[PDB]
RNA sequence: AGCCAGGAUGUUGGCUUAGAAGCAGCCAUCAUUUAAAGAAAGCGUAAUAGCUCACUGGUCGAGUCGGCCUGCGCGGAAGA
């Protein structure tokens, strides 16, 4: 009966233990048990992988239920780590990354839609182009 | 190493000290104790990464004298030097500018004043087997020693990162090459180490904290003097210095003396305050050289160098007496960057 | 937005989504938030695609200029906005009973639930769609 | 209020008023761009 | 101009992965949904949270808005 009264967006560097230090004052927040969320957050790291931080979905409930929805990795880590890559961008003078293909953008868009959507599955697969041109990911096919 | 002991009971304090919902409330706190865990958990995780190795070497070590174990045991003793070898570029990691070398010699006379003469050598050595540079400013001979007091110069990059540690008395026991008979001595050269640091300038004024008064010059004269603010005191808000003058008829030409006088005031105190100030740390530098205020020992006829500060001896002084003292200053930093750790 | 160039860029627009639709829905949410349109014209997109693009510009002298030629009885729809809710793909299609669905959730108002035309008639819920 | 010879808008809440021809800036966002003569 | 909604999704987007999550010295000015929304104008937090504006729909319904050329004024203006 208490749906939008408690809302918090959590989940770090999946790769950790108990998060007592990076997250404590997070949880600290409703009162909530750090050790319950690392119950719920331990049984989402051995969910799928470790070693890639992602941001979960957190609404603590009046009777200490939480309901935890984990979301897609982010592109920033996925195309640095899947394609091996360690440039980034923030000099657009000096600094750029390299090419990659669009099936590779493609298998990664493909997770997201499932995750992240919208209309058009295409323009989800623009939706990490468009990461790719900020962040000086070069996309060819 | 048991330093490093108390680097990991550090480490497990992190685990208490962060996740604490009110140590948050104090940014000081957090911020500071966030500080502390950038270079605590990387060394821990170096110092971890060691125990594991080092434990591995000593159950394979007597293990049934096999000499095919021995090939395990070859595997990771490589694997361990390289590996300390990264962790110590972690630990070594502020001030590198340029840094001034006094040596001059302490007790022993002419045999001190020699010694100098040819630590002053090793010194310059060890620049050139580095690339710095090296000027002298100042020397003083002692007749027949080289050097007597030798002030140097010493351009490069990282310099007083490397040469901190050389403040001391340094003790020789050696024939010296002025005994008409063949006996053994004791002399004391004593290494001073300060950092260039800038000797920039003020404004010398800086007109908006300067209170400006005026009034009827005190003196001989006329008419004229007794009507005629022409005499001006010049009050410095920041130094609380007062200057007076009242020498020629004109106002301005009177400020103009005036500011003058307080143009060497300010600037020659504040000279004469970091003059003081240099010798202070120079004198709790240096330490007067009586044989007794040592830090390594030059022994030559046994050939061994020791330094007392983290009590280590070794017995290859030839190559030290020709520049090669980076092996020895290395482990004397490693000592003290163990320490550095557990300053706070 | 300059003028008339644009302002009936729309209405071509418009004028092209009743040339291959019949019927029409009523909808009002003038409460409407994203998470609302991000799951409803999400379902359109899978339900039979976003032929359905919900045009809140029922002013009397703007969309009912769009099509005074086709379907003459939306005129007294100007005030108390209302989405002329096509339905292109397969006419008489269970659009209007998936935003009943939503009706019953979250439409606070409904905009006067009537049922849009090819009965050519009022009031009466049109339930009997061919789904 | 500031006092002063030039008085100008700070924000998208500023506004200006002639009162007895002095102009005078009142703000209902932030009482610090409280403004006089000019 | 008021009065009702949205103003978001990938994205704590790559500071030097401890940090400025549209917000200091960091880059580029992406892509969807569309009646609409800037990877941004401020406040606040280590940061979030929170509240607004752009822009966009219904409403009442008519002129309104910002510059330019100039006449005459107002403040800027306090002495024995």
């Amino acid at each position: 009966a208490k749906k939008v009264q408690a809302y918090v967006k959590l989940q770090v560097a999946a790769g950790m233990a108990n998060p007592s230090p990076p997250v404590g004052p997070a949880l600290g927040q409703q009162g909530v048990n750090i050790m319950e969320f690392c119950k719920a957050f331990n049984a989402k790291t051995d969910s799928i992988e470790k070693g890639l931080p992602i941001p979960v979905v957190i609404t603590v409930y009046a009777d200490r239920s939480f309901t935890f929805v984990t979301k897609t990795p982010p592109a920033a880590v996925l195309l640095k780590k899947a394609a091996g890559i360690k440039s980034g961008s923030g000099k657009p003078n000096k600094d750029k990354v390299g090419k990659i293909s669009r099936a590779q953008l493609q298998e990664i868009a493909q997770t997201k839609a499932a995750d992240m959507t919208g209309a058009d599955i295409e323009a989800m697969t623009r939706s990490i182009e468009g990461t790719a041109r900020s962040m000086g990911l070069v996309v060819e096919d | 190493v048991a330093k490093l002991e108390a680097l990991h009971e550090r480490h497990e304090e992190v685990q208490a000290l962060l996740g604490d919902a009110q140590t948050i409330a104090d940014q000081e706190r957090f911020r500071a104790l966030s500080r502390e865990y950038a270079q605590l958990s990387d060394v821990s995780r170096c110092f971890t990464d060691w125990q594991q190795v080092q434990e591995d070497i000593e159950t394979a070590q007597m293990m049934l004298d096999d000499p095919e174990m021995r090939e395990m045991a070859q595997d990771e003793l490589r694997e361990a030097k390289e590996k300390s070898e990264q962790l110590e570029q972690q630990l070594q990691v502020d001030d590198e500018r340029n840094a001034f070398l006094e040596v001059r010699a302490g007790t022993g006379g002419d045999e001190a004043a020699l010694f100098a003469g040819d630590l002053f050598r090793m010194y310059s050595r060890y620049a050139e087997a580095r690339r710095w540079r090296v000027e002298i400013m100042s020397a003083s001979e002692g007749e027949h020693g080289g050097y007597k007091e030798i002030i140097a110069k010493i351009s490069g990059d990282g310099v007083y990162g490397r040469l901190k540690f050389e403040s001391g008395g340094h003790r020789v026991q050696r024939v010296p090459a002025t005994e008409s008979q063949g006996r053994i001595h004791t002399s004391a050269c004593t290494v001073a180490v300060m950092p260039e640091l800038p000797d920039a300038e003020l404004p010398d004024i800086n007109p908006a904290d300067l209170r400006i008064d005026t009034f009827r010059s005190s003196g001989a004269g006329g008419q004229h003097v007794n009507t005629t603010d022409s005499a001006i005191r010049i009050t410095h808000l920041p130094t609380g210095i007062v200057v007076e003058c009242q020498d020629e008829r004109s106002q301005h030409k009177n400020k103009a003396k005036a500011l003058s006088v307080l143009g060497a005031r300010i600037h020659a105190a504040e000279m004469a305050k970091r003059q003081q100030a240099e010798a202070s740390t120079r004198r709790n530098l240096l330490g007067s050289g009586d044989r007794s205020d040592r830090n390594r020992t030059y022994n030559f006829p046994q050939g061994r160098v020791t330094d007392h500060r983290i009590n280590l001896t070794l017995y290859r002084l030839d190559e030290v007496m020709e520049g090669k003292l980076d092996m020895l200053i290395e482990p004397i930093i490693q000592e003290h960057q163990a320490d550095q750790l557990a300053a706070l | 937005m300059a003028l008339n160039l644009q302002d009936k860029q729309a209405i071509v627009a418009e004028v092209s989504e009743v040339a291959k639709g019949a019927l029409s829905a009523v909808v009002a949410d003038s409460r409407g938030v994203t998470v609302d349109k991000m799951t409803e014209l999400r379902k359109a997109g899978r339900e039979a695609g976003v032929y359905m693009r919900v045009v809140r510009n029922t002013l009397l002298r703007r969309a009912v200029e769009g099509t005074p030629f086709e379907c003459l009885k939306d005129a007294f729809v100007g005030p108390t906005l209302i989405a002329y809710s096509m339905e292109h793909p397969g006419a008489a299609a269970r659009l209007f009973k998936e935003f009943a669905k939503a009706n019953a959730k979250f439409e606070v108002k409904a905009a006067a639930f009537e049922g849009e035309l090819i009965p050519a008639s009022q009031i009466d819920r049109l339930a009997t769609l061919p789904t | 209020m500031k006092v002063r010879a030039s008085v100008k808008k700070l924000c998208r809440n500023c506004k200006i008023v002639k009162r007895d021809g002095v102009i005078r800036v009142i703000c209902s966002a932030e009482p610090k761009h409280k403004q006089r003569q000019g």
